[PDB]
RNA sequence: AAACUUGAGUGCAGAAGAGGAAAGUGGAAUUCCAUGUGUAGCGGUGAAAUGCGCAGAGAUAUGGAGGAACACCAGUGGCGAAGGCGACUUUCUGGUCUGUAACUGACGCUGAUGUGCGAAAGCGUGGGGAUCAAACAGGAUUAGAUACCCUGGUAGUCCACGCCGUAAACGAUGAGUGCUAAGUGUUAGGGGGCCCCUUAGUGCUGCAGCUAACGCAUUAAGCACUCCGCCUGGGGAGUA
RNA sequence: AAGGAGGUAAAAAUGG
């Protein structure tokens, strides 16, 4: 059955942005949303909406195109998995594309990007690479 | 089992009227169900297929025992006495 | 049925042995006993003549109704029991007027269960009915070869005869022998086939078992003197040393045929064994 | 539970004794607590093909209910013991 | 094209209605096949358990 | 620790099915047996011969005995975990699919070790024995022919109960879950007007993507997560 | 009109 929601939410974003689709229907939880909004706020993804629906809501994702139709996403990787937990410390944080990219972090101060997580000197479970 | 003898079961081991959906009602009527196969194959013996429905069941109502026994132990063992099924 | 022994000795290695659970009285009806001295092969002149009988356990006769001819009144099978006389069991069954009888026991017969004789009975098994009204094709035993006189066809355990067709005087039957044979329409039988079908199956599994039994010992021709036996004398051991097998009275006994010719049921008889 | 019983009777039966016979098998399949709903005849029919060297046959229909098929297995029982019915058959429904 | 049974609306068919399985037979007595009857899959069965029910019962030949 | 109903089960209303076990009934055909008619062939092959037949064969007609399999339907159709399941009838019994939204409230997935089923052949005991047919005998072919072909023919092929536990047991593709263009059949349903929508199967064609290529492609061999099993050059060897 | 799936006949000397 389901075991990873995080990894599904990467990979119907990876599956939507292969296919170029506009926007991305998934059912909604609190790290999702947070995934979600730093998305936006680093620029990959155009909107994010929440249906407070019942059955735990929705979140619908607006995927973003740049000039040329460009894919403003080049990949999605999920680090830390069930069957392997992934953390790293503040001093170890990793940079995705030399920097040209983002890692998902979960912290003590909530989840955040790497570079939020280098700044505040804090570590923490590493969900995922976006770039 | 026939139906009739369903709603005689889910009504004598109902939490509540309307409850069909209760672990003592589910294995109570899997019980009766595993009795009547039991029955069955105590003549034809060779219903290896109908045996695997059998053995289904029995793992079925292993779980639910597992689950109710987890959640609340008298009832559990209410219900265990009150259906000699240990 | 076949109960098989652990091998605590090497006369009980092997040995097998029926596990009487058909047997529901142990005990016979005092009334339809008679005694049966033992004649050990012996006529009337007080000479052996035939070997290996002898000893054995003494035994009871058992009255046995083989003719069946009480007819039109039920009779309710009140036990059934060991006979040490035939292979088959016995079942005693008691009629509505209070006659008890013996009759043999065939397969399937359960206590409390009715059968009945003539004409009008139905055909279901422990039923005896003549040949006329039996159906084709029923299995059948305990045959009459003369009407009146009495079961004298497939009365062994597990013996039973299949009813094939009715000329006009009389009703063909396939024997357990494979003999197809013609037997008057106005015999009677007994339908289905006699009990104990593993009979044959026990392993006597030690030589006092069969001394029990009344078998004395078969000494074989070859390990004779020449005086005793054709096949007796030789220096060592010999093979037959002559075109046939030869009985202990010098005659033929490997595939020579003694049925007698010129017989009455010779026309009577279809197809042999 | 319901039952047709449909039964071949031969066509060589005198009247009297064909009547005695279905009277006797319709008897037998209501003894058993089975209660017989409706017996008919469908008179002397040809049949598609000879059984028992007869091209012709008195058809009977029965109709009955029983919680049990004790009925039905007599009947049945005593069909194959009977040389008067050629072919017989029993549907649920 | 359209099914003699889903078209009048039968919905049970009768091993004795010899007139019936006599348009599904062939001339030798074999039963024609659905692609050739029309008739559905569902029905289909239907009507060769009932032909076959007739032939025992001799209502219908075999040959 | 406390809540939720989406997963998972349950209730209610429906559907199809060669799913399984046990009894009973039936038509065709083969073989054998008996009898009538009948004459010198039959059978077989590339061609032949063995063989059967002058004792009357083969053919033909009637009747009987017995065993095994179920012609048409029949279909990229159906059911089942797999093996497998195809005449009909009755009894017992397993699983699956559709709609509804009372009912329980995460009770789930996978599954080492274990425990069962498991084509055919094969083994034991007891039956049965038509057909076919290892072994085997004869004929033919051949340089030879322990074969292919022909004439026979035993085990076996069938049944009951035990045993064995293996197959190219294959989709050569582990199970569960979600996501990613389309077109068109067919099986069993459901909803809205011959049409549209929809669920679960079963087929074909075909994007993106994948692939060494062939190809797969909503029944993935694509994109992901969980768990299990398995691989690490060819022989030696599935051997010691 | 051209390709994919299932069933199903009839024929056959031997060696290159
Ligand atoms: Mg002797
Ligand atoms: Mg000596
Ligand atoms: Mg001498
Ligand atoms: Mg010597
Ligand atoms: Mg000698
Ligand atoms: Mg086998
Ligand atoms: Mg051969
Ligand atoms: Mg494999
Ligand atoms: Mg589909």
């Amino acid at each position: 059955t389901m075991t990873d929601p995080i990894a599904d939410m990467l990979t119907r974003v990876r599956n939507a942005n292969m296919v170029r689709h506009e926007k991305l229907e998934l059912p909604a939880s609190n790290i999702k949303k947070e995934i979600a909004e730093i998305l936006k706020s680093e620029g990959f993804i155009k909107n994010v909406e929440y249906v407070e629906d019942d059955k735990q809501g929705v979140l619908r994702l607006f995927l973003k195109y740049g000039q040329n139709d460009e894919r403003v996403i080049t990949g999605l990787k999920r680090i830390s998995k069930p069957g392997l937990r992934v953390y790293a410390k503040a001093s170890e944080m990793p940079k995705v594309l030399n920097g040209l990219g983002i890692a998902l972090v979960s912290t003590s101060e909530g989840v955040i990007t790497d570079k939020e997580a280098r700044k505040r000197n804090v570590g923490g479970e590493i969900i995922a690479y976006v770039w | 089992i026939s139906q009739e003898r369903k709603n005689e079961i889910i009504k004598e081991y109902r939490v509540h009227e309307t409850d069909t959906g209760s672990p003592e009602v589910q294995i109570a009527v899997l019980t009766a169900e595993i009795n009547a196969v039991n029955e069955h194959l105590r003549t034809h013996k060779k219903d290896h297929h109908s045996r695997r429905g059998l053995l289904k069941m029995v793992g079925r109502r292993r779980h639910l025992l597992n689950y109710l026994r987890s959640k609340d132990i008298q009832r559990y063992r209410e219900l265990i006495k009150s259906l000699g099924i240990r | 049925a076949i109960k098989k022994y652990k091998p605590i000795t090497n006369g009980r290695r092997n040995m097998t042995s029926l596990d009487f659970a058909e047997i529901t009285k142990t005990t016979p009806e005092k009334s339809l006993l008679k005694p049966l001295p033992k004649k050990a092969g012996r006529n009337n002149q007080g000479k052996l003549t035939v070997r290996h009988h002898g000893g054995g356990h003494k035994r009871q006769y058992r009255v046995i109704d083989f003719k069946r001819n009480k007819d039109g009144i039920n009779a309710k099978v009140d036990s059934i029991q060991y006979d040490p006389n035939r292979s088959a069991n016995i079942a005693l069954v008691v009629y509505a007027d209070g006659e008890k009888r013996y009759i043999i026991a065939p397969k399937g017969l359960e206590v409390g269960q009715i059968v009945e004789s003539g004409a009008e009975a139905d055909i279901k098994v422990g039923n005896a009915l003549p040949l006329q009204n039996i159906p084709v094709g029923t299995v059948v035993h305990n045959i009459e070869l003369k009407p009146g006189k009495g079961g004298q066809i497939a009365r062994s355990a597990g013996a039973s005869a299949q009813v094939l067709g009715k000329e006009g005087k009389y009703v063909l039957i396939r024997l357990r022998s494979g003999e197809v044979r013609m037997i008057l329409s106005t015999c009677r039988a007994t339908i289905g086939q006699v009990g104990n079908l593993q009979h044959e199956l026990v392993n006597v599994g030690k030589a006092g078992r069969s001394r029990w039994k009344g078998i004395r010992p078969t000494v074989r021709g070859s390990v004779m003197n020449p005086n005793d036996h054709p096949h007796g004398g030789g220096e060592g051991r010999a093979p037959i040393g002559r075109p046939s097998p030869m009985s202990p009275w010098g005659k033929p006994t490997l595939g020579k045929k003694t049925r007698r010719g010129k017989k009455s049921s010779d026309k009577l008889i279809v197809r042999g064994r | 539970r319901t039952y047709e019983v449909m039964y071949i009777v031969r066509p060589n039966i005198e009247e009297d004794a064909k009547k005695a016979l279905v009277e006797r098998f319709n008897g037998i399949l209501a003894t058993e607590g089975a209660e017989v709903l409706e017996a008919k005849d469908w008179g002397k029919r040809r049949l598609a093909y000879e059984i028992n060297d007869f091209k012709d046959g008195f058809y009977n229909i029965v109709r009955v209910k029983s919680d049990n098929n004790k009925a039905t297995d007599e009947f049945q029982r005593l069909a194959k013991i009977s040389d008067d019915i050629i072919r017989y058959m029993v549907i649920r429904e | 094209k359209v099914c003699y049974f889903t078209a009048n609306g039968i919905t049970h068919i009768d091993y004795k209605d010899t007139e019936l399985l006599k348009r599904f037979i062939s001339e030798r007595g074999k039963i024609l096949p659905r692609r050739v009857t029309g008739t559905s899959a569902k029905y289909q069965r239907m009507l060769t358990t009932a032909i076959k029910r007739s032939r025992h019962m001799a209502l219908l030949p075999y040959v």
